[PDB]
């Protein structure tokens, strides 16, 4: 995670130029922490596994494919009380 | 020695605390700070030591505890109970303090209010004559909270839809249904009061209770300075990134503020000496800001755990603690989430319109003393009657509602009258 | 030096005219003062409930009010001297000055 | 398995607990304790910036606090109640508190 | 930094004053304007006043 930047100039200076010289390839996405490069979005939801911010978690889960996921996270199951 | 008041109507009062549960998050680069693009001072600081390794330390770990003060508060609730669809809860109007569908927020006609009337400068959110944004650079960043202001939202619905559901079942095990004016009933008899008083005035009390609950907007709305403990949180840590930032531009004892002038106006050797002046200054001004952050970040934590022990002493339970939950007798509370705070609205029962009237310790009948059950003893001039202790309902002494215990010698202050006996006088048909 | 003691808002006679409206609210009201109008109870009548939010009855407290009055008038008389005759009571409040 | 001590009499016991409440409440002049006052060292001084308004402003939240700490253990009741000019309470004497 | 080290000092035992004083008033709406069924809040022996 490229903490508080574009996906959109990581990319434009990655074609060098910027710090951190090792680079990575994988799928840029834009949170609203920063640049999240080498994990996928799925549209899901589960419980945290690794907190990122703004509502953003990341796993390794299978897919056996097994890759770091991102999702927005689930606050719970839901319930509605019979009330009569 | 013989006088005692009780009371003969009551009141229904809604009342409001507000405490902090968070603050900001925030990052600082040592280096960029201190020393900037120079490479001299960058190679002249790795003398000092690890005086950097352990301010990152320190500032991420007031961070980390940030998101588990909201964390304690708000997720206590096991499901996302939901409220029904036809909204009749007996006579009583919730419609100020539940959900509007409307908005696009989800917030209620009243964490609407309260969020629209806290200003300030935390700026997680990737876009950036402006805004405190300006402090955006020398290696300060603020990162943003975990939990969006919108799941903090639905905890808050969640809490509050299992209370007017289920009552204080959901925070015991699972939560079980029970209709709303009879949950009502069960948090009068555990103040005192007997279930016949709601009952028998069912429609004043839901009038007097939708009434306080729409005094509430207009009081903490106009009256504007109730949300200023909310915000001062919000101004004491600007005003420190900004005198961190302004110490930037302080000499020390130097050429100058500059460390390029310096680079660039004396030799190879002078510098190494005008840039130590800085780099000490610079190092020092960092330890202040993280050692005050450290103290302030230990009063909200006290704070933040004041304020989960009233979600579940208070909100999802009816508390005998005085003045926890409120002034009076404490009969329900309801959570409204704000700005790195929560709003605990607390109902509760006021006693009113006393009179005055003679008491007596114990009642002797036929040589033997009888003592109230479960009330007092009082009359009304003439004739003498048992009522409760925090209603006037007067009836008369009988064998059901008195006990008996010893001789009228012991008790200073028996009088004489009739203890009717249900039994007997049927015996006599 | 540019040192200077600021002097408190509350004159300690005024902490102690706030000591003495709490104590007339409990010998003369009970527990009626902090939750609403305070409603005037005869002072055994209110122990008696005391008895009974601790577990037991009132017929214990009207046939034995002499004795509970004595040993209470007793513990309370032998207060001053325990705290004033052992110099070292008031240590928290003096380990802060 | 079968049995069971209870009580055939009680004690009256009267405690006693102490808690600190408030400190004291202090200022200092940077200025006159650094430099002498009477020096010009007041303008070697300025070229160190806000580390004496700083100062001033934690020292003065220290200070307004002793004052809310005070006003929230003692300042609870409404009224001032006063009690009654004959003093018979069932006889019991609350003569060294009152 | 002599000056430094004393207002430090200060804000970290007005933090504990702030405590004890914020227990005194939890037991004077308690203990004092109520009876208290929290065992050893009041002290020891069960509560009356």
């Amino acid at each position: 995670l490229y903490q508080g930047v574009n996906c959109t100039e990581v990319s434009v200076a990655i074609h060098a130029p910027t710090w951190r010289v090792y680079s990575t390839g994988s799928n840029v996405f834009q949170t609203r922490a920063g640049c999240l490069i080498g994990a996928e979005y799925v549209n899901n939801s589960y419980e945290c596994d690794i907190p990122i911010g703004a509502g953003v978690c990341a796993s390794y889960q299978t897919q056996a494919s097994q890759s770091i996921i991102a999702y927005t996270m689930s606050l719970g199951a839901e319930n509605s009380v019979a009330y009569s | 020695n013989n006088s005692i008041a009780i009371p003969t109507n009551f009141t229904i009062s809604v009342t409001t605390e507000i405490l902090p549960v968070s603050m900001t998050k925030t990052s600082v680069d040592c280096t960029m700070y201190i020393c900037g693009d120079s490479t001299e001072c960058s190679n002249l600081l790795l003398q000092y030591g690890s005086f950097c390794t352990q301010l990152k330390r320190a500032l991420t770990g007031i961070a980390v505890e940030q998101d588990k003060n909201t964390q304690e508060v708000f997720a206590q609730v096991k499901q996302i109970y939901k409220t029904p669809p036809i909204k009749y809860f007996g006579g009583f109007n919730f419609s100020q303090i539940l959900p509007d569908p409307s908005k696009p927020s989800k917030r209620s006609p009243i964490e609407d209010l309260l969020f629209n009337k806290v200003t300030l400068a935390d700026a997680g959110f990737i876009k950036q004559r402006d805004l405190i944004c300006a402090q955006k650079f020398n290696g300060l960043t603020v990162l943003p909270p975990l939990l969006t202001d919108e799941m903090i939202a639905q905890y808050t619905s969640a809490l509050l839809a299992g209370t007017i559901t289920s009552g204080w079942t959901f925070g015991a095990g699972p939560a079980l249904q029970i209709p709303f004016p009879m949950q009502m009933a069960y948090r009068f008899n555990g103040i005192g009061v007997t279930q016949n008083v709601l009952y028998e005035n069912q429609k004043l009390i839901a009038n007097q209770f939708n009434s306080a609950i729409g005094k509430i907007q207009d009081s903490l709305f106009s009256t504007p300075s109730a949300l200023g403990k909310l915000q001062d949180v919000v101004n004491h840590n600007a005003q420190a990134l900004n005198t961190l930032v302004k110490q930037l531009s302080s000499k020390f004892g130097a050429i100058s503020s500059v460390l390029n002038d310096i680079l660039s106006r004396l030799d190879p050797p002078e510098a190494e000496v005008q840039i130590d002046r800085l780099i000490t200054g610079r190092l020092q001004s960092l330890q202040t800001y993280v050692t005050q952050q450290l103290i302030r970040a230990a009063e909200i934590r006290a704070s933040a755990n004041l304020a989960a022990t009233k979600m579940s002493e208070c909100v999802l339970g009816q508390s005998k603690r005085v003045d926890f939950c409120g002034k009076g007798y404490h009969l329900m509370s309801f959570p409204q989430s704000a700005p790195h705070g929560v709003v605990f609205l607390h109902v509760t029962y006021v006693p009113a319109q006393e009179k005055n009237f003679t008491t007596a310790p114990a009642i002797c009948h036929d040589g033997k003393a009888h003592f109230p059950r479960e009330g007092v003893f009082v009359s009304n001039g003439t004739h003498w009657f048992v009522t409760q202790r925090n209603f006037y309902e007067p009836q008369i002494i009988t064998t059901d509602n008195t006990f008996v215990s010893g001789n009228c010698d012991v008790v200073i202050g028996i009088v004489n009258n009739t203890v009717y006996d249900p039994l007997q006088l049927e015996l006599d048909s």
